[PDB]
């Protein structure tokens, strides 16, 4: 049952050493029931009983099948044992899997156990079963295998499983196998008979190797529930979300409501969380009673139905196109679907309103872009061809001219409204025919008080007095007033380095409720120009 | 031969950057050159009791790929081996030449005990399998500690050459090699091949002119009627220019923009502003004074984006104290592509300060760390990597350099 297989050698880390922790002591029972357990797993081969030498221990408890199973406490060890490789944090995600005519998942069982520890380590694994009548030694221990529970554990697993699949790989190059934790996903485009076949051929050079499994009736049948999804030969679909129903709701309750909710959304469409949301205001904790408004209400009943909504994917044809279509739901928010044919979706996704100091909508879907570039080459290693709501022009007039290196890679244009456009566009040279605005901007940063004003070439002047306010602010109200007073044609001469900014980015959002009062103001204008110039005598 | 002992620096550990995920094609391409390699014992898979790790990627230039490898972590957490000097003709000679020599590095040995801190991570894609580790056997390829570990071996090499030709100058540097003679395009060229066959007969192989690299002057505009807009945007420009050259005055200039005046209104300008204007551009003909190279300080280059594929850029080490600045023009073929143009930018100014003074500066780039990330590698082709840092160009930096000549 143990493995032939190669130790990997161990260390802990530089300098300190091996855990000398106290065992715990614990009643008849529990005592009883662990010597009862011990003693198994040295039948097994699987620790072994040691004496004097080893000044190392662990603490081990008695936890409860509604009988008793061993637990070591190896928190300390693992504090003192070396860095391994990272083992993955990346989860397979079904849009990206090839559709298989037959697949056999097997997971193997006692994993860790069943292989063997570095023997230079064991004596740091050392753990005492203590006695009814105290002063008696007691019970000692040491693993001769993988620990569960012990850092270099999971790593030490999966390097051994790669290392023993690697022949049966190269001699069946078209079978194809996922490894994720301590189970096998295997799949072929074989006859369902003769795919038995190359299984069972598997499970025994597994079971060669000392790692037992599941034969063909104590297992798992499709369709597969792995990772919240549900996969069917032909397709897959996400298992249903439920949103509980109570007359009575805490704070709590509403933010666990608010996450599932917002995670649905990548998947649902419509699933809106703003009254929900509002409910938040002001709470003084968590177990709070929050009761529901009419809106709140209504909302949340309109979800319910969206949720009931049959969603399912389709699996990856290496054969087909990979396109990707993008729509501005609103201000900085986005919706996208990667699919091969008309209406088959891969996979679908939404990125939530990315606010700022300023940016501008050609500026977010590049963003947007990127995002999903970097998302379908992790997924199925290529870049997919995109179909974006915007003219041509648009892209062509904005990095054109964008201070910013920017770039999209191979896309098309697709006439689907609301499109994303330039909401206004500074002249490139002074209009002749219009008022030219004057503006300056100071006050006391620190009464907070001062003023902003203008006065231009046709005598039109004025002040105003602004209190609590700061630098950038009277700058900008300068500026703000001039757009307000003037036609619909300006030319404005600032000495602001911010309105500098304005005017080598151009932006048409923003945290700043000034800034969107100017801008508001920017795109009603017909024709706007706005110059820089040094502010000192 | 045998291996020379090797460590990190004081209180540094092994690099362990994240692996950047790849195309399906690259990956493939790189499961076939790792395979060979290993097959050669260039290098071995290892266990997951190595917890180290360094990014690699693939570059072309038509059939096949090559494998690059970004030890820049491992090369700063590597110890210092004070490589060859550098030679003051080289950068003033006529015609200098590149070569890659990497291959020169496989039949030279690491130190078994430093091998692990070469690792390297093959992924995978959709997460389907884990990744396929390596480290080195022998000298890798764009790790600082090659080259000078195997200086001794180069010299021995290149000495016949060398004394054959006692006016041709050899630098070396990472992978490459740069020749530069004085002599006739054709007999320079042929004189390569002699060079390179040489280096065939080990095991090595299978246009840049210096004296052009200069300083470009900033030359005012001119015009036959001045309008209050073309003095304020005049005066805005020579107000930054003083941060270089103190003498220029703006004074007269600016007295005749007061008043409320149209800005499309003409100014008729006086005596006084005709001589500063003509003052300050008698002081823009050459570069200031007092700027000279500090080996013990860091090369700093900037480039800003000047739109119509124009790309300006000013190599430093103290601010406004340029040691040289130009201007690179998108070339055919990119019309669609600012990624594609910086990427050449850079590797055209890392060249440059390398043929100069023989060490790499650190950029400052005008694109997003994301956008920037995502498809570098698609259009790099060095074998080695420089430093980089992402910035907001100042809008008056740009305005100042477009104003080139
Ligand atoms: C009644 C007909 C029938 O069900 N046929 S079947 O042999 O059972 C069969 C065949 C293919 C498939 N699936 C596919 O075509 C596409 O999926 C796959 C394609 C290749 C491989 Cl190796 C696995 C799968 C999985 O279904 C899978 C993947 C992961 Cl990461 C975890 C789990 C997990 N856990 C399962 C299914 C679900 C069942």
């Amino acid at each position: 049952p143990i493995s032939p297989i190669e130790t990997v050698p161990v260390k802990l880390k530089p300098g300190m050493d091996g855990p000398k922790v106290k065992q715990w002591p614990l009643t008849e029972e529990k005592i009883k029931a662990l010597v009862e357990i011990c003693t198994e797993m040295e039948k097994e081969g699987k620790i072994s009983k040691i004496g004097p030498e080893n000044p190392y221990n662990t603490p081990v408890f008695a936890i409860k099948s509604t009988k008793w199973r061993k637990l070591v406490d190896f928190r300390e060890l693992n504090k003192r044992t070396q860095d391994f490789w990272e083992v993955q944090l990346g989860i397979p995600h079904p849009a990206g899997i090839k559709k298989k005519k037959s697949v056999t998942v097997l997971d193997v069982g006692d994993a860790y156990f069943s292989v063997p520890l570095d023997e230079d380590f064991r004596k740091y694994t050392a753990f005492t079963i203590p006695s009814i009548n105290n002063e008696t030694p007691g019970i000692r221990y040491q693993y001769n295998v993988l620990p569960q529970g012990w850092k270099g554990s999971p790593a030490i697993f999966q390097s051994s499983m790669t290392k023993i699949l690697e022949p049966f790989r190269k001699q069946n190059p078209d079978i194809v196998i996922y490894q994720y934790m301590d189970d096998l996903y295997v799949g072929s485009d074989l006859e369902i008979g003769q795919h038995r076949t190359k299984i069972e051929e598997l499970r025994q050079h597994l079971l060669r190797w000392g790692l037992t499994t599941p034969d063909k009736k104590h297992q798992k049948e499709p369709p597969f529930l792995w990772m919240g999804y549900e996969l069917h030969p032909d397709k897959w679909t996400v298992q249903p979300i439920v949103l509980p129903e109570k007359d009575s709701w805490t704070v709590n309750d509403i933010q666990k409501l608010v996450g599932k909710l917002n995670w649905a959304s990548q998947i649902y469409p419509g699933i809106k969380v703003r009254q929900l949301c509002k409910l938040l205001r002001g709470t003084k904790a968590l177990t709070e009673v929050i009761p529901l408004t009419e809106e709140a209400e209504l909302e949340l009943a309109e979800n319910r139905e969206i949720l009931k909504e049959p969603v399912h994917g389709v699996y990856y044809d290496p054969s087909k196109d990979l396109i990707a279509e993008i729509q501005k739901q609103g201000q900085g928010q986005w919706t996208y679907q990667i699919y091969q044919e008309p209406f088959k979706n891969l996979k679908t996704g939404k990125y939530a309103r990315m606010r700022g100091a300023h940016t501008n909508d050609v500026k977010q879907l590049t963003e947007a872009v990127q995002k999903i570039t970097t998302e379908s080459i992790v997924i199925w290693g290529k870049t997919p061809k995109f179909k974006l709501p915007i003219q041509k022009e648009t892209w062509e007039t904005w990095w054109t001219e964008y201070w910013q290196a920017t770039w999209i890679p191979e896309w098309e244009f697709v006439n689907t409204p609301p499109l994303v456009k330039l909401w206004y566009q500074l002249e490139k040279e002074p209009i002749v025919g219009a008022e030219t605005f004057y503006v300056d901007g100071a006050a006391n940063r620190e009464t907070k008080l001062g003023k902003a004003g203008y006065v231009t070439n046709r005598g039109r002047q004025k002040v105003v007095t602004l209190t609590d306010t700061t630098n950038q602010k009277t700058e900008l109200q300068a500026i703000y007033l001039a757009l307000q007073d003037s036609g619909l044609e300006v030319n404005i001469v600032t000495d602001s380095q911010y309105a500098l900014g304005i005017i080598q980015a151009q932006p048409d959002q923003s945290e700043s409720e000034l800034v969107n009062q100017i801008i508001e103001q920017l795109i009603k204008k017909e024709k706007v120009y706005l110059a820089w110039v040094p502010a000192h005598k | 031969i045998e291996t020379v002992p090797v460590k990190l620096k004081p209180g540094m550990d092994g690099p362990k950057v994240k692996q950047w995920p790849l195309t399906e094609e690259k990956i493939k391409a790189l499961v076939e050159i790792c395979t060979e390699m290993e097959k050669e014992g260039k290098i071995s898979k290892i266990g997951p009791e190595n917890p180290y790790n360094t990014p690699v990627f693939a570059i072309k230039d038509s059939t096949k790929w090559r494998k690059l490898v970004d030890f820049r972590e491992l090369n700063k957490r590597t110890q210092d081996f004070w490589g060859i000097p550098h030679p003051a003709g080289l950068k003033k000679k006529k015609s200098v030449t590149v070569l890659d020599v990497g291959d020169a590095y496989f039949s030279v040995p690491l130190d078994e005990d430093f091998r692990k801190y070469t690792a390297f991570t093959i992924p995978s894609i959709n997460n389907e399998t884990p990744g396929i580790r390596y480290q080195y056997n022998v000298l890798p390829q764009g790790w600082k500690g090659s080259p000078a570990i195997f200086q001794s071996s180069m010299t021995k090499i290149l000495e016949p050459f060398r004394k054959q030709n006692p006016d041709i100058v050899i630098y070396q540097y990472m992978d490459d090699l740069y020749v530069g003679s004085d002599l006739e395009i054709g007999q320079h060229r042929t004189k390569i091949e002699e060079l390179r066959q040489h280096l065939l007969r080990w095991g090595l192989t299978t246009e840049l002119h210096p004296d052009k690299w200069t300083v470009q002057p900033i030359v005012l505009p001119e015009k036959d009627s001045w309008t209050v807009n073309d003095i304020q945007k005049l005066v805005g420009k020579l107000n930054w220019a003083s941060q270089i050259y103190p003498g220029i005055k703006v004074r007269q200039l600016c007295k005749l923009l007061r008043g409320t005046k149209a800005l499309t209104e003409v100014i008729p300008l006086t005596e006084e502003a005709e001589l500063e204007l003509a003052e300050n551009r008698e002081i823009l003909k050459e570069p200031v004074h007092g700027v000279y190279y500090d080996p013990s300080k860091d090369l700093i280059a900037e480039i800003q984006k000047q739109g119509q594929g124009q790309w300006t850029y000013q190599i430093y080490q103290e601010p406004f104290k340029n040691l040289k600045t130009g201007k690179y023009a998108r070339m055919r073929g990119a019309h669609t592509n600012d990624v594609k143009q910086l990427t050449e930018a850079v590797q055209k100014i890392t060249t440059e300060s390398i043929v100069i003074w023989g060490k790499t500066p650190k950029f400052k780039l005008p694109i997003q760390k994301e956008t920037w990330e995502t498809w570098w590698t698609e259009y790099w082709q060095a074998t080695w990597i420089p430093e980089w840092e992402f910035v907001n160009t100042p809008p008056l930096v740009k305005l100042w350099y477009q104003l080139e000549k």
